[PDB]
């Protein structure tokens, strides 16, 4: 149970909460009840960028990149509806949250790739 | 005096200054190597070793 002063400056604020190795159970879904996601968090650990080949007929690969905008990359405090559909499937509809981050990663050789990392709507 | 094409003969009986001149030549050569590598790095395109390798550039 950490406070802001435990956390500030550590880099922990850009990390999503974790669950133990013990959490492998099952969360029962009652078709009659209404559900929501109260908190969705997404913590990016790797940014890959598809190379742009010259002959345009070669298979393009996704290559690793170096993050240059520091621990400012995670999506969090996202909430939304969790619908129970006819076929028993669930559908999350995002309604609000910090659901975007500008991110700049750098390719080998120095080319910088800014992106709006996001799950908006 | 010494003709222009003999100015360096003053080194023949001066081991110390000969070593200095050689040090200066070596400095110049090493400096050339450094400079050349920097220029090549500033102009080299690494994106295609297949159809645009170093020897094409
Ligand atoms: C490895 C290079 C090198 C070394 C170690 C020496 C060493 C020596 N020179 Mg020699 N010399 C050199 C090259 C060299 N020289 C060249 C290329 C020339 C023709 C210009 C000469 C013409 C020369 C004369 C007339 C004399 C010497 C003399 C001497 C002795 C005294 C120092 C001196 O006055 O030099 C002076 C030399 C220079 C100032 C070289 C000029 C530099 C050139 C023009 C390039 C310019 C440098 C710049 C950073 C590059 C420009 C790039 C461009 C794109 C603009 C000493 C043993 C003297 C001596 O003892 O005689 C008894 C003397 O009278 N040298
Ligand atoms: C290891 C290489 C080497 C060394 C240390 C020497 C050293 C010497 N040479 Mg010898 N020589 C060499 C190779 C060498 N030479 C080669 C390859 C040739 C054929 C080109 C000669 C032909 C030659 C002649 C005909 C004479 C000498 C003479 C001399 C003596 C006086 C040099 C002087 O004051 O020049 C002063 C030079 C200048 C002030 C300017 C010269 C500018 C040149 C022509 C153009 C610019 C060169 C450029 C900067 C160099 C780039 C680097 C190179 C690797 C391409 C000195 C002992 C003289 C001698 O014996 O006196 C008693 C003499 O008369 N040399
Ligand atoms: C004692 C053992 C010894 C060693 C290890 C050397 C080594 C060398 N001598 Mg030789 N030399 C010696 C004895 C020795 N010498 C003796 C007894 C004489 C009669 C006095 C000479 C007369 C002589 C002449 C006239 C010349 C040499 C030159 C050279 C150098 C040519 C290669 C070069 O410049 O690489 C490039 C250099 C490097 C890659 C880095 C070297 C790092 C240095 C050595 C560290 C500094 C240590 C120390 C404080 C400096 C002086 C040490 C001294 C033993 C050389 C090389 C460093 C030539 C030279 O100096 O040209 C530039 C040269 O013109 N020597
Ligand atoms: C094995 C490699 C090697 C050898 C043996 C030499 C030998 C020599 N270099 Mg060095 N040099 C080298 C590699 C080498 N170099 C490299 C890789 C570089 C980096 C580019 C240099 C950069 C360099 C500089 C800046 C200078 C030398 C000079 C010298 C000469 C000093 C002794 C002298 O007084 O000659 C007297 C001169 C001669 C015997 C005439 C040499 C004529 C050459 C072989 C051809 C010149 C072509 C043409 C006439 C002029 C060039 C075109 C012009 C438009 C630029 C000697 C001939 C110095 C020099 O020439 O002093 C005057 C000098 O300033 N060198
Ligand atoms: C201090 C140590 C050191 C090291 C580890 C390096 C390393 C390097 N140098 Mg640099 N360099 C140095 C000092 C050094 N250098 C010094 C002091 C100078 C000024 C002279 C230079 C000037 C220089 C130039 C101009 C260049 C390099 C280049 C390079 C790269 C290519 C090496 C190569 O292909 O050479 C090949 C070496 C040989 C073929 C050696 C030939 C030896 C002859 C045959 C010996 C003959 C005499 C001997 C006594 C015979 C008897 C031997 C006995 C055992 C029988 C490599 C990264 C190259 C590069 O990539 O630049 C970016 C390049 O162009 N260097
Ligand atoms: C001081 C010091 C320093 C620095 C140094 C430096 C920075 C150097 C530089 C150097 C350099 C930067 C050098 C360069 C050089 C160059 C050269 C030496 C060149 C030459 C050339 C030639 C010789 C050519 C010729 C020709 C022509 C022109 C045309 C064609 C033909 C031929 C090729 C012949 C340091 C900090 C480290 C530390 C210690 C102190
Ligand atoms: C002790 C002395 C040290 C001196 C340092 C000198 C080092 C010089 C060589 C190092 C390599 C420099 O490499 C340098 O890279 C970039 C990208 O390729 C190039 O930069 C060029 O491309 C980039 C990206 O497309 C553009 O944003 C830039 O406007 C353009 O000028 C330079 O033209 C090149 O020179
Ligand atoms: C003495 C060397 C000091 C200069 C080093 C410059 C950085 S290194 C430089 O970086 C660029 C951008 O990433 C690349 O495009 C280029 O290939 C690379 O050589």
């Amino acid at each position: 149970t950490l406070t802001y002063d435990d956390i500030v400056g550590t880099g922990l604020a850009n990390k999503c909460p974790t669950l133990d190795d013990t959490a492998r159970g099952a969360y029962p879904i009652d078709s009659s009840q209404t559900y929501r996601i109260a908190r969705l968090c997404l913590q990016p650990t790797t940014f890959l960028v598809k190379e742009e080949p010259k002959n345009k007929r070669q298979e393009a690969e996704f290559v690793p990149t170096k993050l240059v905008t520091r621990e400012t990359t995670s999506l969090d405090q996202i909430q939304g509806e969790l619908k129970v559909n006819s076929d028993g499937s669930l559908t999350f509809v995002e309604e609000d949250g910090i659901d975007f981050q500008p991110v700049t990663v750098q390719m080998a050789g120095g080319e910088r790739i800014p992106l709006l990392f996001t799950v908006k709507n | 005096g010494l003709p222009w094409y003999r100015v360096h003969t003053v080194l023949i009986n001066d081991p110390g200054r000969l070593i200095a001149a050689h040090l200066m030549h070596t400095a110049l050569v090493a400096g050339w190597a450094g400079s050349m590598a920097l220029y090549e790095l500033a102009t080299f395109d690494p994106s295609d070793p297949v159809l645009n390798p170093m020897w094409r550039q």
